[PDB]
């Protein structure tokens, strides 16, 4: 007797769960669930780092499989470089 | 919110160093004293 | 607000602070108990009473030092403070369950204290073997209070283990694989797996002891077809993983401290260090009967346990040589934390090597239940686990508090403690080789000289412990606030300042994949 | 405001009340065993149940009503439950080790044989076999309940979950009757010790698992679960399969092989 | 057949450190042999080897307890 | 039964600053006070019992 | 590490007080118990 | 027995104890060597202002410090296991003696021939005869024939104890309900001392073991007089 | 094993309900029948005061101290034998 009566997430998810679900449907990631994919990282094509404030910590895995992560604050303004490999990052506050 | 910063992220006051000395004295001293007084307690039974 | 913050916490840093305060208070209890031991033994004859009061002290000394000082400090204290910061996580996975892991410990400690106050205490050894710990030879509530103390400590650590494993697997930045997490984080994960698997077996065994004592079961009572040796297997199936639980977070802290004060961005041989900690964790589950070489075990079983135990030297040696290779070429900073870590490398190695002597079941026949075992494990615990705790405490005190220690006082403290622990325990090798048994309140006259020296050493360590308290007081009294910390690019836990805000990583780190 | 998906939990008193309930239950068992009194124990059991009720109440408020269980949070709870079950497996492993240690090497006090002289084991083909069919059947019905929930079928989810619970209750009532009818007791040497402590902890977990299923039943009646989000149901089903598998090991080891 | 008995010899059935079953088995064997002889008329002297072995190996208190329980009817081994 | 999850969502998301364990209303406060009173009074009683049991009683 | 000068400097005399108080808090209660041991045992 | 300021093992009284001494010398040399090498390398790493702080390749050197310790372990395990199995070999005893642990004393049974058994208690310090050893003498020693293979069987009638004689290399736990076997052979006459080696309560420190090794004919006459 | 049954294509509630009512509950019903046929008391054996049974190292914390928790007078003797 295949009937219904069970709510769906679309009907009943709420709060942050619902925000995450609705943004994923738009292909957006405001809650940082996905790893961002790097650009070439030049001064012309810096990695664009979104932030809700005017600084954010970056971790730079300089080469694939490095076990050491290089951590630094990225500030609003001119692009900064990773102190180990020089790849460029620029803050995009919003 | 809660207080942030040095001297504020702890459950004890460090505003006065001499009150702090008394508190730390009671705290660590009570731990160190307890086994001696339990030994005394057990000796004064049998 | 005070109750909300400190009794109702869901914050990994405040809960870490609670654990550090609890473990420091326990360390004073355990130190007092160690001084009572060495006062009893400091001259021939009887000081306190017969072996019952003496071995209640010995038993409480061990439980306090292991369950209430080392594990709360390393796992509850450094683990809660550092693990979420080192992976950029906003807290632990189960922040409210985390708080219950902490608050189970004061009741566990109260139960231990109760055990020693009622009747004649639990004079059993921390191994609590029956039938001495059973209801005829230890009638009354003391042993049952000890069992329940262990039950609560065990629940605390099992739920903490679930928390740490979940946090470390699930809450890293999405680009960070397990092979981009710091070695201290690895060390806590592996410790948590050992806790998860071993403590339930202890819990089963001590529950059987409880029912033999109170419900007329006979798991360990031959009159019912039980076997005292079964208890020993269940206990030591936990108890060997337990000593690796006691050292692994120490290994993790030592890796960070040696890397940092060598001026390096990374430890030498990272994947070998991960491999070595996992290998040690695994081999630590298949060697437990080296605690049982004199119980009447078949020769082939003795051969297996001898060989399996010795194999652990190979991954452990990789870690020791990797620490030395981390120093190699460093810009060495002779900080107090570095002194603790260098003392660790050497003295842990001495204690590991006497453990390899004991792994040889033929020699262990003569060395088992003598002070040679006591010497082995105090080199790895008093000069290993504790040296790593002191090194990490001095290194990260400015992060946790925002204030600096006086480094000269901290070097003085290290020097005193180093003399004290070595004077205490090095002569105990001679006492073991020459046949002095464990758990004795007095000894044949020939053993007097080394017992006298050993007890004098224990008083030097007391002076170091008292000076430690003053040094912490002086730091909070003077209020020198931290400004700049070097090497933040490879020590993420410092990058939010000192102390970090209550909430960190509300915005997570950006790590891309490429 | 956060831009990660994890749950910052409100400051909560239940960790402290839970820890104190543990103190009261253990000091209460001590008082009962040694000082002829149940007072502290009854207080501890009461505060333990109150703590569990309000804590898991709050988890429902945080998820169904407040939306804090994002996929990242749910994934953590999945790991949490799996690790919890692993710890419970190892707890039972200690009792199975005790059972095999004593039965593979029966001592002279037993007659040097297993089962011991004077022990008359239950027939594993009577109620023990029935109990086996009951838990196995409930593993089938809880799977039907799970599939009905994922397919959006409220009525058959409830029916299947009700049948699962009924079978859990049936097992518990059968086991209670078998305990009363058993001619051996927990004091009948290591045979009675291993039998009752191992099947006893198993029975406690059946009761725990049944209670968890009943919680899911009433949350389902109140429409808390969606067809895609229902981790409390999944966790109760995993725990239920764990209870079923421990039973099969007990049946083969203690009831059948050890008879 | 002929003595010169000094102590119980090595027994390949019981080669390890735990000799409990060696004591137990020779106790059983002695009393089983004894029972068999006393009935059919014959001589307990054929049981003598088991008697010497269990006496050599078995703690006095075990023998004493086992003897008491046989007299009581509570001995759990089969004789 | 009808689905009233929406009204519970409104109740527990109300912007009133209450922590989740008190956010249902006055019954939460009562059950909290009962729980905590039993726990603290029971803990004091356990300490009295320790005091009693720490000495011999003929 | 670098750090600010002490906000509330602890002079050598103040340290001598803090150190003496710390040591006495450990030594005096234990010393009292051990001094009176004979009294406890002989009871 | 141990003597004042003793550093190492008691002198060997049995061939197996002599094997243990040589094996311990072998192992201690390795322990000293590795400890000293680690201390020396620490000091080497710490005594230069030359630096090299860039990434160091680990693969090659980890072969060395895995293979060399594996070889060392094998060089320990080989003589270790040889003694283990030699210890275990069949020997054919001339005599069996039981000892039963109790709180707090040992009893002994010599029941190969007659029913001989007695208790053996520490001599109280206040009753030592001049020149006797505090905490070590007993009232009734375990008299045994020298130069003969003896089977000792060890059990307990209450809690765990452990029956130990360091100069013969002997330590066998005393477990109620269990009968543990060990073998004993003294190359020399004399008095050989040991102490209870499993915590057993109030007087654990005070239930010692004293073997008295004499020629067979003395042992036989002593045995007859103890009936 | 493939057991002996055999019905997939895209697993589902319908199949698991089929299994519940067509296999699982019938098996419970068969085992329930089997058990009700073989119930009925068995002769309680002669009492023998074996020392490895009816263990009492400490009185139980209920009752008179000498009765197990689910004591059944018909089949559970006391250390002194069956009750009157
Ligand atoms: C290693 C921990 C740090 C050191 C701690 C304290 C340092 C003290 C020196 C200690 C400095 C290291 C020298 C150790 C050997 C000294 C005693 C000896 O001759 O041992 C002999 C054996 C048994 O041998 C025998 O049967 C023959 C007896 C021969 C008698 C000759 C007369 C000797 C005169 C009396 C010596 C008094 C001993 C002093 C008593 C010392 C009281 C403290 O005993 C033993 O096995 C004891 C087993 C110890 C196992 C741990 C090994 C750790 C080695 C670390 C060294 C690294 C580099 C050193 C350099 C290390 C510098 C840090
Ligand atoms: C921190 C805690 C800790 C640690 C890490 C260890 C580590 C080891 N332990 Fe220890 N042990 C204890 C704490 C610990 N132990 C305790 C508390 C007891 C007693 C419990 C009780 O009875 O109360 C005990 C008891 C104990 C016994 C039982 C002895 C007896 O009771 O008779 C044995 C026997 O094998 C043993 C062996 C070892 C070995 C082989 C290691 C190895 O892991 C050590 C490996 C390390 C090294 C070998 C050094 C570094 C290596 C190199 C530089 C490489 C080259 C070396 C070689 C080639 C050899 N330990
Ligand atoms: C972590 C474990 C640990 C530690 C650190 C110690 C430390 C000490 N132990 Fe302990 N000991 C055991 C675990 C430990 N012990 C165990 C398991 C046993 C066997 C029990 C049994 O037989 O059943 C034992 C047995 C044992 C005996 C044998 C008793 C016997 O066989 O009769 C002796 C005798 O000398 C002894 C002495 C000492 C001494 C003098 C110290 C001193 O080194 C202590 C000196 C002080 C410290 C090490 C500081 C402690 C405090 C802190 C580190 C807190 C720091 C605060 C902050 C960081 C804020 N111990
Ligand atoms: C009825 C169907 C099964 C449902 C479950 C029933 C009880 C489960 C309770 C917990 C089980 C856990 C183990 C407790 C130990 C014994 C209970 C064993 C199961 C049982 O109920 O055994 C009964 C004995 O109960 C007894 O002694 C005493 C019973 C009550 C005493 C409990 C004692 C406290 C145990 C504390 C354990 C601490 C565990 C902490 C683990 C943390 C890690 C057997 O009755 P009997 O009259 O001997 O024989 C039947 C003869 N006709
Ligand atoms: C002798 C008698 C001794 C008796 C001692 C008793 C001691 C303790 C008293 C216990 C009181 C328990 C009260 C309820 C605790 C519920 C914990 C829970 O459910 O914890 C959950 C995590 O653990 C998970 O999932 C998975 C883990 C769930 C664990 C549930 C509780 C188990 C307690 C006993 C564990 C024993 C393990 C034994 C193995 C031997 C949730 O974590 P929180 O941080 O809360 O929330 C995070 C938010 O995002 C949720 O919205
Ligand atoms: C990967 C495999 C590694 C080896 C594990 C082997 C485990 C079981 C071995 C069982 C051997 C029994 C053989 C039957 C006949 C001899 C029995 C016997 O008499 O041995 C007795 C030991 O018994 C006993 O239960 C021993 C009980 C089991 C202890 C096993 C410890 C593991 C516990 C965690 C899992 C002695
Ligand atoms: C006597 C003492 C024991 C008494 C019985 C206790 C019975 C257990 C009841 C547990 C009820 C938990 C209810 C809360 C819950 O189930 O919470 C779920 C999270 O799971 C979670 O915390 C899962 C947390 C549950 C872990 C419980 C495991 C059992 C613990 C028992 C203690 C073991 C004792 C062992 C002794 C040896 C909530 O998330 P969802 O379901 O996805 O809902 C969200 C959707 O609505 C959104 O659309
Ligand atoms: C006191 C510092 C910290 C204490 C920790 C717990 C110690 C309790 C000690 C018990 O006190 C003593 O018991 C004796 C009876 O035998 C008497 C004596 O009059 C009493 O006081
Ligand atoms: C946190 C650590 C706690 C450790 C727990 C240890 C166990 C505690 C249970 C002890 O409780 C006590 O038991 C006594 C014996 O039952 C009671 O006295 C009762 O019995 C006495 C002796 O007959 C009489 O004097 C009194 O009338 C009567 O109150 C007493 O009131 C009660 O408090
Ligand atoms: C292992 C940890 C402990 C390590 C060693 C402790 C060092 C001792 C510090 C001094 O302790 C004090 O010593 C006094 C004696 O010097 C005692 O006074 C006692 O003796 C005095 C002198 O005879 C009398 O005036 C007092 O009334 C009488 O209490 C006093 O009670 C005790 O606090
Ligand atoms: C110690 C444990 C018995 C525990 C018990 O008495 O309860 C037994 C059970 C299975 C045994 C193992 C298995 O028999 C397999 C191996 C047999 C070899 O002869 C010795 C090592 C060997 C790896 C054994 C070591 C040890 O005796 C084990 C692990
Ligand atoms: C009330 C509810 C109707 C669904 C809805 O609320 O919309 C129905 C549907 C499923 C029903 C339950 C299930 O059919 C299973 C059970 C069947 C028993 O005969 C009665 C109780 C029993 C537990 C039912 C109670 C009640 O009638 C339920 C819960
Ligand atoms: C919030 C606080 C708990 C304090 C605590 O955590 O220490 C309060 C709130 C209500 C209080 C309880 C009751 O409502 C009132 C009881 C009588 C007194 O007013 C205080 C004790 C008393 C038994 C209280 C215990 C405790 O102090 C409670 C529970
Ligand atoms: C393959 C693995 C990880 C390599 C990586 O992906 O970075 C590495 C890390 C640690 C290595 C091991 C350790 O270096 C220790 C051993 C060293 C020996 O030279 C080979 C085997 C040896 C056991 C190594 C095998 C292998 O190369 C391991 C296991
Ligand atoms: Cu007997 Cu120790
Ligand atoms: O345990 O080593
Ligand atoms: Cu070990
Ligand atoms: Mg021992
Ligand atoms: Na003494
Ligand atoms: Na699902
Ligand atoms: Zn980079």
């Amino acid at each position: 007797a295949s009937g219904g009566g069970v709510p769906t997430d679309e009907e009943q998810a709420t709060g942050l769960e619902r925000e995450v679900m609705l943004a994923a449907r738009k292909g957006q990631d405001p809650y940082n669930i996905l790893a961002p994919k790097a650009t070439s990282g030049t001064k012309e094509d810096p990695n664009l780092v979104p932030s809700i404030t005017n600084k954010r910590i970056v971790g730079c895995i300089c080469e694939e499989d490095n076990s050491t992560v290089i951590w630094f604050w990225l500030h609003k303004g001119e692009a900064q470089r990773c102190p180990s490999c020089g790849t460029h990052y620029k803050l995009v506050p919003h | 919110h809660y207080e942030e910063g040095p001297g504020k992220n702890i459950p004890f006051s460090v505003e006065n160093k001499w009150r702090l000395l008394a508190m730390m004295t009671l705290f660590f001293g009570s731990g160190f004293a307890a086994p001696f007084f339990i030994v005394r307690h057990q000796l004064l039974k049998k | 607000m005070f109750i909300n913050r400190w009794l109702f916490s869901t914050n990994h840093k405040d809960i870490g602070t609670l654990y550090l305060l609890f473990g420091a208070w326990a360390g004073m209890v355990g130190t007092a108990l160690s001084l009572l031991i060495r006062a009893e033994l400091g001259q021939p004859g009887t000081l306190l009473g017969d072996d019952q009061i003496y071995n209640v002290v010995v038993t409480a000394h061990a439980f306090v030092m292991i369950f209430f000082m080392v594990m709360p400090i390393m796992i509850g204290g450094f683990g809660n403070w550092l693990v979420p910061l080192m992976i950029g996580a906003p807290d632990m996975a189960f922040p409210r369950m985390n708080n219950m892991s902490f608050w189970l410990l004061p009741p566990s400690f109260l139960l231990l204290l109760a055990s020693s106050m009622v009747e004649a205490g639990a004079g059993t050894g921390w191994t609590v073997y029956p039938p001495l710990a059973g209801n005829l030879a230890h009638a009354g509530a003391s042993v049952d209070l000890t069992i329940f103390s262990l039950h609560l400590a065990g629940v605390s650590s099992i739920l903490g283990a679930i928390n740490f494993i979940t946090t470390i697997i699930n809450m890293k930045p999405p680009a960070m694989s397990q092979y981009q997490t710091p070695l201290f984080v690895w060390s806590v994960m592996i410790t948590a797996v050992l806790l998860l698997l071993s403590l339930p077996v202890l819990a089963a065994g001590i529950t059987m002891l409880l029912t033999d004592r109170n419900l007329n079961t006979t798991f360990f009572d031959p009159a019912g077809g039980g076997d005292p040796i079964l208890y020993q297997h269940l206990f030591w199936f936990f108890g060997h993983p337990e000593v690796y639980i006691l050292i692994l977070p120490g290994f993790g802290m030592i890796s960070h401290i040696v890397t940092y004060y060598s001026g390096k961005k990374e430890p030498f041989g990272y994947m070998g260090m991960v491999w070595a900690m996992m290998s040690i964790g695994f081999l630590g589950f298949i060697v437990w009967a080296h605690h049982m070489f004199t119980v009447g075990m078949d020769v082939d079983t003795r051969a297996y346990f001898t060989s399996a135990t010795m194999i652990i030297a190979i991954p452990t040696g990789v870690k020791v040589f990797s620490w030395l290779a981390t120093l190699h070429g460093g810009n060495i900073k002779w900080s107090p934390a570095m002194m603790w870590a260098l003392g660790f490398i050497f003295l842990f190695t001495v204690g590991g090597l006497t453990g390899i002597v004991l792994a040889n079941s033929s020699l262990d026949i003569v060395l088992h239940d003598t002070y040679y075992v006591v010497a082995h494990f105090h080199y790895v615990l008093s000069m290993g686990a504790v040296f790593a705790i002191m090194g990490g405490f001095v290194h990260w005190f400015p992060l946790f508090s925002g204030y600096t220690l006086n480094d000269t006082w901290a070097k003085i403290h290290f020097a005193i403690m180093f003399v004290g622990v070595n004077m205490t325990f090095f002569p105990q090798h001679f006492l073991g080789l020459s046949g002095m048994p464990r758990r004795y309140s007095d000894y044949p006259d020939a053993y007097t000289m080394w017992n006298t020296i050993s007890s004098m050493g224990s008083f030097i360590s007391l002076t170091a412990v008292m000076l430690m308290v003053f040094i912490i007081w002086e730091a909070f009294a003077s209020k020198r606030e931290v400004l700049t910390v070097d090497l933040t690019t490879t020590n993420l836990e410092w990058l939010n300042g000192c102390p970090p805000p209550y909430h960190t990583f509300e915005e997570p780190t950006y790590v891309n994949l490429k | 405001h956060q831009t990660h998906a994890y749950h910052m939990v409100n400051p909560s008193p239940w960790p402290l009340t839970g820890a104190l309930s543990a103190l009261l239950m253990t000091s209460g068992l001590t008082m009962w065993f040694h000082f002829n009194s149940m007072t502290l124990l009854m207080i501890g059991l009461t505060t333990n149940m109150l703590t569990m009720y309000q804590w898991w109440r709050d988890v429902i408020r945080e998820s169904t009503f407040q939306g804090h269980h994002t996929p990242a949070v749910q994934k953590g709870l999945r790991y949490g439950m799996i690790l919890f079950i692993i710890s419970e497996v190892l707890f039972f492993t200690g009792f199975f080790w005790a059972f095999y240690h004593s039965s593979l090497a029966p001592t002279p006090e037993l007659g040097g044989c297993w089962p011991p002289t004077g022990i008359h084991p239950l027939n594993p083909l009577e109620v023990p076999l029935l109990n086996t069919s009951v838990l196995l059947a409930s593993g089938v019905s809880i799977t039907w309940a799970h599939h009905s929930l994922m397919e959006g079928d409220r009525k058959h989810m409830l029916q299947a979950l009700f049948i699962t619970i009924t079978l859990g209750v049936y097992f518990t009532l059968l086991q209670a009757s078998e305990y009363y009818e058993a001619p051996f007791t927990i004091s009948d040497g290591v045979y009675g010790s291993t039998f009752f402590v191992a099947t006893g902890f198993h029975g406690l977990h059946v009761i725990i698992g049944s209670t968890f299923l009943i919680v899911c039943f009433f949350r389902q009646l109140k429409f808390h679960f969606t067809s895609n989000h229902h981790f409390g149901f999944e966790a109760a089903a995993w725990y239920w399969h764990f209870v079923d598998v421990v039973w099969l090991f007990l049946y083969v080891s203690i009831y059948w092989w050890g008879s | 057949k002929i003595k010169n008995y000094q102590t119980a010899p090595f027994d390949s059935r019981f080669p390890n450190q735990n000799q409990t079953r060696n004591c137990w088995q020779n106790y059983l064997d002695f009393h089983r042999c004894e029972k068999a002889m006393t009935a059919k008329g014959g001589d307990v002297s054929v049981c003598e080897w088991y008697r010497r072995v269990y006496k050599s190996l078995c703690p006095i208190s075990w023998v004493s307890t086992w003897d008491d329980r046989r007299a009581e009817g509570t001995f759990p081994g089969k004789i | 039964f009808e689905n009233r999850v929406a009204e519970k969502q409104k109740l527990f998301q109300e912007d009133n600053g209450l922590p989740v364990h008190l956010k249902g209303g006055a019954t939460d406060n009562i059950l909290y006070r009962v729980t905590m009173t039993l726990c603290l009074g029971g803990t004091l009683y356990s300490l009295y019992c320790l005091g009693w049991a720490s000495f011999p009683h003929k | 590490i670098t750090a600010k000068p002490a906000k509330t400097p602890t002079s050598p005399k103040e340290q001598a007080i803090g150190l003496s108080v710390t040591f006495l808090s450990f030594l005096l209660p234990a010393g009292w118990v051990l001094y009176h041991l004979d009294n406890y045992k002989k009871s | 027995m141990a003597y004042p300021m003793q550093l190492g093992f008691q002198d060997a009284t049995s061939p197996i104890m002599e094997e243990l001494l040589h094996f311990h010398d072998h192992t201690l040399m390795i322990v000293f060597l590795i400890s000293s090498l680690v201390l020396y390398i620490i000091s080497l790493m710490l005594t230069t202002k030359l630096t090299h702080t860039s990434t160091m390749d680990a693969q090659e050197v980890e072969t060395i410090w895995t293979i060399l310790p594996a070889i060392i372990l094998i060089l320990i395990a080989l003589p270790s296991l040889r003694i283990l199995y030699m210890m275990d070999e069949i020997n054919n005893p001339s005599l069996t003696v039981k000892t039963m642990g109790h709180q707090w004393y040992w009893s002994y049974e010599y029941t190969d021939y007659e029913d001989l058994s007695f208790d053996s208690y520490m001599i109280p310090t206040s009753e030592l005869k001049p020149g006797e050893l505090r905490l070590l003498e007993v009232d009734n020693r375990v008299v045994l024939p020298m130069e003969m293979t003896i089977r000792m069987l060890v059990s307990s009638e209450d809690v765990l104890h452990s029956w130990a004689v360091p100069s013969l290399g002997l330590k066998t736990d005393a477990i109620p309900g269990r009968l543990n076997q060990t073998t004993l052979m003294s190359s020399r006459p004399g008095l050989y001392y040991g102490q209870c080696s499993e915590i057993c309560g109030s007087n654990h420190s005070f239930m010692p073991i004293v073997l008295e090794l004499v020629p067979l004919k003395y042992f036989e006459k002593w045995s007859a007089s103890m009936l | 094993a493939s057991a002996a049954k055999g019905d997939h294509g895209g697993t589902g509630a319908r199949t698991w309900r089929f299994l519940t009512f067509g296999l699982a509950l019938p098996s419970v019903a068969l085992c329930t029948l089997n058990s009700w046929l073989h119930s009925g008391h068995r002769e309680r054996p002669a009492f023998i005061p074996y020392h490895h049974l009816r263990i009492r190292t400490k009185p139980f914390s209920w009752g008179d101290g000498n009765h197990t928790f689910f004591h059944n007078p018909r089949v559970n003797p006391l250390p002194t034998g069956y009750e009157k």
